[PDB]
């Protein structure tokens, strides 16, 4: 599966 | 910060005079993106010349494999030409068919 | 053995005329297996080899919302970074990462990963207590006082030994004899005049799958270097892979030679 990246 | 390519040209199979053979070539190592990629039968600029997707390697570096048909003669010659920004003018490279 | 499901990202910055660029491809093994790029008619998170297309609507369709999800995501990611080096919106950057887990030679969770770099250099990294990150430099401390402050730490732990291996077996299943089946390499050598005092010799290996093998001239046990031109190894249209090695030979003593190819589909001695 994919991931939901966030923050930076 | 930029890493330089280092281009490197062949054929797909072999050299046999005559039969329609394919020329790729292949640039690798650099950063960042983009890329002027011509492929070039004796100082003229064959257009008909395929891309392939971009894609990235763990060192975060990248590599697209160029080609294009062909039929190879003793006549012909063969060479492609990267244009990329940590070089500044284009490097060239000639394609030798025993190697 | 083991296994991979690795998902490298590129987010680029075409300042000008264009918005930034979004591409995500996720590897299994080395054999790719999707992708998503924002320059296509369709801005599409569709298939790659032929058993990811024998699938439905809700993996492609969440997985595609996702995907875009991460397109404005990380496009503000970009103008941030941008902010934390104090640079000049003009030239182009690239944000890049490596996502992953590394399936056990049994089947649970052997390896768990998250690298960040911009502008081909690292910036973050997980560090495999999954839970200490290190910051690559002066200004990815900046992120690790807040990404560590919130649960983005914490709540991958989770993604890694949970979904990326709940679901990387549905995958390494479906393709299963897809994602292997060895390729049985064909060569020879090819003598070249270089000039009457030697004669260079060069050797083929080409026509394999995977990409690797190692390929050596032994003169008759003593293993060559020094006499060693090694092609990096390198990808031939098909799919097929190539690679060759020389030696400078003393013209007369050729014979005396011999030529060394070895890969995993291939059952051969000395």
């Amino acid at each position: 599966r994919g991931y939901v990246y966030q923050g930076l | 910060i930029q890493k330089t390519p280092q281009i490197q040209v062949y054929s797909r199979h072999p050299p046999e005079n005559g039969k329609p053979n394919i020329l790729n070539c292949y640039v690798t190592q650099f950063h960042p993106p983009h890329i002027e990629i011509q492929m070039l039968k004796n100082g003229k600029k064959i257009p008909k010349v395929e891309m392939s997707d971009m894609s990235f390697s763990k060192d975060w570096s990248f590599y697209i494999l160029a080609h294009t048909e062909f039929t190879p003669t003793e006549t012909d010659t063969y060479a492609c030409r990267v244009k990329h920004d940590s070089m500044a003018e284009p490097k060239t490279v000639y394609w030798d068919r025993d190697m | 053995g083991p296994h991979s499901l690795r998902y490298f990202v590129t987010a680029v910055s075409r300042p000008g005329l264009g918005e930034p660029r979004y591409m995500e491809v996720g590897y299994v093994d080395d054999t790719e297996f999707v992708r998503f790029d924002s320059d296509a008619e369709n801005p599409r998170y569709e298939p790659r080899a032929r058993w990811m297309e024998q699938e439905g609507p809700e993996y492609w369709e969440r997985e595609t919302q996702k995907a875009k999800g991460n397109e404005q995501s990380f496009r503000v990611d970009l103008r941030t970074l941008l902010g934390y080096y104090n640079q000049s919106k003009g030239g182009s950057h690239t944000i890049q990462v490596i996502s992953g887990c590394e399936v056990g030679s049994d089947g649970r969770l052997l390896r768990g990963y998250q690298q960040y770099a911009y502008d081909g250099c690292d910036y973050i990294a997980l560090n495999e207590d999954l839970k200490t990150w290190t910051a690559a430099d002066m200004a990815a401390l900046i992120t690790k006082h807040k990404w560590e402050q919130a649960g983005e730490a914490e709540r991958l732990r989770a993604y890694l030994e949970g979904t990326c291996v709940e679901w990387l077996r549905r995958y390494l299943k479906n393709g299963n004899a897809t994602l292997l089946r060895t390729d049985s390499p064909k060569a020879h050598v090819t003598h070249h005049s270089r000039p009457e005092d030697k004669v260079t010799l060069r050797c083929w290996a080409l026509g394999f799958y995977p990409a690797d093998i190692t390929l050596t001239w032994q003169l008759n046990g003593e293993e060559l270097i020094q006499d060693m031109e090694l092609v990096e190894t390198r990808p031939a249209g098909d799919g097929t892979f190539q690679k060759w090695a020389s030696v400078v030979v003393p013209l007369g003593k050729e014979q005396y030679y011999t030529c060394h190819v070895y890969h995993q589909g291939l059952p051969e001695p000395l």
